[PDB]
């Protein structure tokens, strides 16, 4: 209402004037379905410039770090009405910013309904459940016979709201959630998406097995690029369209100016022989007219494909990719290390995104394109 | 020749101690946190925040752990071992 | 009845008859009546979550009873 005769009742239902002269208010204030004890003594007159405000220790614990805001509102604020308005909204904010202290689930619906749906599913799918029953992780199999996991994080009310679904595979899963839909519904959506992608998975697993995956190491299921090794100290990375995997990916070659050219030229002339009925490897073989090494490892266990500047493999994800256009050096480098070096030198001139300089080891012209 | 009131748990206090939260042998460790226990199983925890307003602010929890707590101790790396007449349980603050 | 394993929890030991041998504690049976069982995991998988569910809801129960008494007052 307009007058604080009724508006006070309407907006603080549980504040009981104790004295005849409305001077001791006591009882509860509401917040996020939670009542908190409060005795708010005023002077003989209606002044908040001077008022007492005492609490339950629960209450003070929650309004730790606003004691000043409280004092300021008491002294600046017109009436009690808006005092309680502001205080209440402030309690709302305190709690939401401490959101991590909440979520008693309703057991008569939760723990039972969840077990019933786990029964409906079957106990070969599930892989993980938290002691608080917040986090779950489930398995399904491909027709290929691959384990694909799916984490769900469920709320105090699972059926009410959508369970947040976290999944490895690359393209985004969309789940048409109704409160009528369930774990089985979303599992079926997951199976649908799975069986949709299977082709892409078949391609990725076929490359991981029959080729030397280089840049990704035990790659996860979201990864669509594949830095493959081929010949020696030349790589090709491939990023694949998840919907059209068999379709031509985005492709390129790292390595020697003299090595990389004939690959580019061969790619240009043959690309029409590419055919999306075959596998990516079976198409690469006929387009690039070569076969791949399968992890040429033990022979050359200290041959130093490493930076030759920092002398290390694996600089902060980065790999020795930039090489010398020379038969006698072939000394690989890092982008990072060769830029940092060549920047210093007198001889080094920078065009737009390129630096020409001398190879550290052999002092021959080497080009770096950032 | 003065006495100061901190919190008032509603139930009897049993154990008061201190922990090293965020532990990132030496007998004096510079203890980061403060712990109190109730009997009825109210736990209290306090820590320094120094966040949001650019001032040190006292960060209070109050957990309500199960069962009538009969005893407790603190162990290496922000761990508290406590006992209910059912089972011996633990809390990790790290 | 005692803890023969050194696990913490008490176990029951049952000795079968002296017809088997003229020897003590041959033909034994040690059991917790849970997981531990000696003699002469979709089951054991989702149980601690369920236990913790009881604990959470027991805490809420008792909390609200305290809360009720407060309102009476
Ligand atoms: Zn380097
Ligand atoms: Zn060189």
């Amino acid at each position: 209402m307009a007058v604080t005769e009724a508006s006070l009742l309407r907006q603080c239902p549980l504040l009981l004037p104790q004295n005849r002269s409305k001077t001791v208010y006591e009882g509860f204030i509401s917040a996020q379905g939670r009542d908190f004890h409060l005795r708010i003594v005023l002077p003989e007159d209606l002044q908040l410039k001077n008022a007492r405000l005492l609490c339950s220790w629960q209450l003070r614990t929650i309004l730790s770090g606003y004691h000043r805001i409280v004092q300021q509102r008491m002294q600046h604020s017109p009436d009690l009405m808006s005092f309680m308005m502001e205080l209440k909204m402030l309690l709302e904010v305190a709690l939401k910013n401490r959101q991590e202290l909440y979520a008693l689930p309703p057991p008569p619906q939760f723990y039972s309904s969840l077990i019933e749906e786990i029964g409906t599913l079957g106990w070969d799918k599930l892989v993980y459940a938290d002691t608080c029953f917040s986090t779950i992780k489930l398995k399904a199999e491909d027709a290929s016979g691959r384990e694909h996991l799916i984490t769900l994080k469920l709320k105090a009310k699972y059926p009410a709201e959508s369970p947040d679904y976290f999944v490895d595979f690359p393209v985004p899963f969309c789940a048409s959630w109704t409160p009528q839909s369930s774990l089985i519904s979303i599992y079926s959506q997951f199976l649908a998406a799975i069986e949709s992608l299977k082709a892409f998975w078949d391609v990725m697993d076929e490359i991981d097995e029959k080729t030397w995956v280089l840049e990704p190491e035990k790659p996860p299921r979201s990864a669509t690029a594949r830095r493959i090794a081929l010949g020696n100290n030349v790589s090709i990375n491939i990023e694949v369209d998840p919907r059209h995997p068999t379709m031509l990916p985005e492709c390129f070659f790292l390595g020697a100016d003299h090595v990389v050219k004939p690959l580019g030229i061969k790619l240009s002339r043959n690309i029409h022989l590419w055919d999306p009925e075959n596998s990516v490897l079976q198409n690469l073989k006929d387009v690039l007219e070569i076969d791949f090494p399968a992890r040429a490892i033990l022979e050359k266990s200290d041959f130093t494909m490493d930076c030759g500047i920092c002398y290390a493999y694996q600089l902060d994800g980065t790999i020795p990719d930039q090489v010398c256009d020379n038969s006698q050096c072939g000394q690989p480098f890092h982008q990072i290390c060769l830029y940092e070096w060549l920047r210093g030198l007198l001889t080094s001139r920078q065009s737009f995104n390129i630096i020409f300089g001398e190879c550290p080891y052999c002092s021959k012209p080497i080009t770096l394109k950032m | 020749t003065l006495v100061k009131i901190l919190h008032h748990l509603e139930e009897p206090v049993i154990f008061i101690g201190a922990l090293k939260t965020e532990p990132q042998p030496d007998e004096d460790v510079h203890c980061d946190c403060l712990v109190a226990f109730g009997h009825h199983g109210r736990m209290l925890a306090i820590k320094a925040s120094w966040d949001e307003s650019g001032k040190l602010v006292p960060e209070l929890r109050e957990y309500c752990l199960p069962g009538p707590v009969l005893c407790a101790a603190c162990g290496g790396g922000g761990r508290v071992y406590h006992s209910t007449p059912s089972d011996l349980c633990v809390v990790d603050l790290s | 009845i005692d803890d023969f394993i050194g696990s913490g929890t008490e176990q029951v030991l049952l000795l079968f008859k002296d017809s088997l041998n003229s020897d003590c504690l041959t033909s034994f049976k040690i059991t917790d009546l849970g997981k531990i069982n000696y003699s002469s995991e979709n089951r054991y998988l989702v149980v601690p979550p369920l236990e913790t569910g009881l604990k959470v809801c027991f805490s809420s129960f008792r909390e609200l009873r305290q809360h009720l008494l407060l309102k009476e007052k």
